[PDB]
């Protein structure tokens, strides 16, 4: 499956899927408004596209919340 | 206010240390990425006690990038601040905007709308200090702050600081 | 189904120190076990106490004090050690119990109170003369102890006071 | 009469509003107000004409409903906390027991009323230490 | 997945003595 496998790294805030974490990476600062938390950041690497849908998502009303731990 | 707290970390190893000293090569990661690093969720962490009995359970190698990623469990005394604390510590840098109070690893800002009316500003002096009737505060004095805030970074911590408050000030 | 909550804001006034310094704490081994909180004479001894232990295991296989502990940190831990030294540093210049006999007699003197570990590692790290001086440095402290006792025991800390 | 007077908050509005005061002035004042002048460190009374600084810490809930009772009460405790005698502390001499506590209440008068503080809060310290 | 995985392994300056267990259970 390595193959197939071989882009774009993005934020997404520990509380909210969503990719909405505004990352000061030149001040190395981390900040989701509306959790009001900076300590709980992850980055994933997906697809330009994938990125492209789920913002699309998020357009449609749609809360597409990506995370990293399986409950 | 120093904590014995119990951490965790996901070590990330290069496959050029892939011998019989890797567990060593560990042990060094965790004291050179550790030691002397601030979290904003535990706070600064100062030394890793335990270090002979250092849990390493077995490594993941990653799919694209060949390194072994290792989840390391230690104790380690952290250094977390709270705002409504009071601590003692030495000034370090002083201007207009206020004064600096070095306490441990974290450095203290005294604002000047924060510091009493009496201390008044005076640049002609050298170095600069902060002037009242009763004290004077300048660079190495001693003095007893309380943090009325702080704000966490995943990596850095910065706090603000009042002498306001009766019983706070030159020591 | 786990979004944001009100969540307390961190106060040492309220005794509210967040998420990971609660209470109980579960360790590495899974058991239950209370906070840890040190004063700043009991966390140099512990911090003294592990790096002599790093020295002896490389090596195997109150002026004088900060000299002392300078060259064992250079020589015992790595590089970015600029935060520990400053610690190490700092806690030498603001600790009033010296000897480790000292720092025994505080834990066992302060103990008996039962206070939360948060107020207990205060007590023992601000030198307070009168009550008043420790129930305002230390909101917390109010109404949970008697004026009476208080002062005794802060008589009695700086009767084992020592340098 | 039931509001704040610095505020102005009525209790109509604000059913939570709760008043305290303070020794040393004894001023109503909510508990809003306090904390939003006050939480930072000592400072003046917000009142017109009073001067007298005071502290966050020392604020009280008011007992008596009756301001000049409040300040009477409290100078008595302040007092009976060091002139403390009993009627055998004299050997059963209730005329000596009988000045002792007609001296006691002249001291408390003298105080609420201020009619020679200097001396009298001395006699209050001389005696305190003996 | 091993073939591969020590192949970069080697090329990135890894030691040549293949010590790894693929986690299907444990199995060296
Ligand atoms: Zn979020
Ligand atoms: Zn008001
Ligand atoms: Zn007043």
């Amino acid at each position: 499956a390595s193959f197939l496998k071989e882009a774009f790294r993005v934020h997404i805030c520990g509380i909210c899927g969503l990719m909405t974490v505004i990352a000061k990476l030149n001040h190395n600062q981390f900040e989701c408004k509306g959790c009001d938390n900076k300590i709980d950041i992850y980055q994933i690497h997906i697809p330009y596209a994938a990125k492209l849908l789920f913002q699309e998502l998020m357009a449609m009303n749609i809360t597409p919340r990506l995370y990293t731990d399986r409950s | 206010m120093f904590f014995i707290k119990d951490l965790s970390l996901n070590i990330t190893l290069h496959p050029s240390f892939f011998g019989p000293r890797m567990k060593q090569y560990l042990k060094t990661k965790l004291l050179e990425e550790v030691e002397g690093s601030c979290t904003g969720k535990f706070g600064y962490i100062l030394c890793v006690l335990d270090y002979d009995n250092i849990d390493i359970q077995r490594g993941r190698i990653l799919p694209t990038d060949g390194s072994a990623e290792f989840n390391v469990k230690y104790r380690a005394v952290v250094f977390k601040p709270f705002k409504g604390e009071v601590v003692d510590g030495t000034v370090v840098s002083c201007s207009q905007h206020g004064f600096e109070v070095q306490v441990g690893p974290m450095k203290v800002f005294v604002t000047k709308h924060l510091m009493p009316q009496d201390l008044t500003f005076n640049a002609g002096s050298n170095p600069p200090s902060y002037q009242s009737s009763e004290d004077v505060i300048t660079i190495k004095s001693r003095i007893r702050v309380k943090i009325e805030g702080c704000i966490s970074q995943v990596s850095s911590i910065h706090a603000i600081g009042s002498i306001k408050e009766d019983y706070l000030g030159a020591i | 189904r786990r979004l944001k909550k009100v969540e307390e804001e961190e106060n040492a006034a309220t005794l509210q120190l967040g998420q990971e310094f609660q209470l109980k704490q579960i360790n590495h081994q899974g058991e239950e076990e209370e906070l840890i909180a040190l004063n700043l004479s009991e966390a140099r001894l512990v911090i003294k106490e592990a790096l002599v232990e790093r020295r002896r295991a490389f090596k195997r296989s109150r002026e004088k004090e900060l000299e002392s502990i300078d060259v064992l940190l250079e020589q015992t831990t790595g590089g970015n050690n600029k935060d520990l030294k400053n610690t190490m540093q700092y806690l030498t210049n603001f600790s009033r119990f010296r000897d480790q006999e000292t720092v025994g007699a505080v834990i066992q003197l302060l103990k008996s109170t039962g206070l939360h570990p948060f107020e207990v590692a205060q007590l023992g790290s601000l030198a307070c003369d009168t009550a008043d001086e420790a129930k305002t440095l230390i909101p917390s402290l109010n109404n949970k102890i008697s004026d009476d006792e208080l002062e005794r025991i802060l008589k009695e800390l700086s009767n084992l006071e020592t340098l | 009469k039931d509001m704040c007077p610095i505020c102005k908050t009525d209790r109509y509005l604000s059913p939570d509003v709760k008043f305290l005061v303070n020794p040393e002035c004894y001023h109503r004042i909510c508990e809003s107000c306090v904390d939003r002048i006050f939480s930072l460190g000592p400072a003046q009374c917000p009142y017109k004409g009073c001067d007298k600084i005071l502290r966050k810490n020392k604020f009280k809930t008011q007992i008596f409903d009756d301001v000049e009772v409040e300040k009477e009460v409290d100078i008595r405790k302040r007092v009976f906390n060091v002139f403390n005698k009993t009627i055998d502390d004299f050997n059963g001499d209730l005329v000596e027991y009988n000045k002792y506590l007609e001296e006691v209440e002249d001291i408390i008068y003298k105080l609420d009323h201020g009619i020679d503080v200097a001396k009298t809060e001395e006699k209050l310290r001389t005696y305190e230490e003996l | 997945r091993i073939l591969g995985t020590r192949a970069l392994q080697i090329s990135m300056n890894a030691p040549v003595f293949i010590p790894l267990v693929i986690r299907r259970e444990d199995w060296s």
